[PDB]
């Protein structure tokens, strides 16, 4: 995020995988309906109770 | 399921407040629309002739 490259940080931001290595992952699809494909992102880039989070360093550094 | 099972005039949504609904894809709120809106040939041409509960295609 702070150097800029934006190709790997938005596959960090987006990783899925498949089988044995589910925990490896930031985004869980819960369940899909038609076009609706309502899923879970996780939190480590929240600047509540996170200090030096990733929205501080996009924004100011 | 319709052999032997529920009408098939049956609202998806349903209820009497249309704003709360169990999911944002609106596509009829009826098991014909359903399958005519999700290109389901097959599916709408036997709802529509089968000799246990024939839909309607005037349904509201």
């Amino acid at each position: 995020a702070k150097e800029g490259k934006i190709e790997i940080f938005r596959h960090i931001l987006q990783r899925e995988f498949s089988g044995p290595y589910q925990p490896l992952s930031r985004k869980f699809t819960e369940w899909c309906y038609g076009p609706v494909r309502v899923s879970l992102y996780d939190l480590s880039s929240v600047d509540s109770w996170e200090k030096n989070s990733v929205l501080e360093i996009i924004a100011f550094h | 399921l319709v052999e032997n099972g529920a009408d098939v005039h049956l609202r998806a949504c349903g209820r009497f407040f249309q704003k709360h609904q169990g999911t944002c894809f609106y596509f009829g709120e009826l098991p014909l629309s359903l399958a005519a809106c999700t290109k389901q040939w097959d599916v709408v041409t036997y709802l529509l002739e089968n000799p246990h509960q024939p839909a309607s295609l005037e349904a509201t």
